Parts: structure tokens; sequence; C-alpha cells
């Protein structure tokens, strides 16, 4: 979930 | 995107 | 030895019973294996709302 808001 | 995310979220 | 004989017998079936009761909680940790796959199914939630 942090990768979804980082790689966003 | 979403709508897809919240039914794998459920 | 009858006394002696009744002691030592209950003691084994009590062992018993705990030898059967662990292999029905070896069969418990067999879920919460699954209980592993199924927080590795929210690491691919999260990785698939990552992904999308």
């Amino acid at each position: 979930r942090l990768q979804d808001e980082i790689q966003n | 995107a979403n709508r897809n995310n919240d039914a794998l979220r459920q | 030895a009858k006394q002696e004989s009744t002691e030592y017998r209950r003691q084994v079936q009590s062992l018993t019973c705990e030898v059967d009761a662990l292999k029905g909680t070896n069969e418990s940790l067999e879920r919460q294996m699954r209980e592993m796959e199924e927080n590795f199914a929210v690491e691919a939630a999260n990785y698939q709302d990552t992904i999308g």
C-alpha cells in the first residue's frame, strides 16, 4: 500500500 | 482502478 | 502392584489424550499456515492496487 502511494 | 481495488480490499 | 497399575494406566491414558489433542492442534498449525497465505493474499491485494 506504500508502493501504491510511492509508485503513483 | 478504484472499484477493482475496493473489490480486492473487500 | 494393582494400585500402581491403576496409576500408570491413568497417566498413560492422559498422555494418549495429549498425543491426539496435539495432532488436532498440528492440524490447526496447518490452518495458521493458511492464515499466512491469506495475509499474503492481502500483500497481493495491496500489490494489485499498487500495480493497477
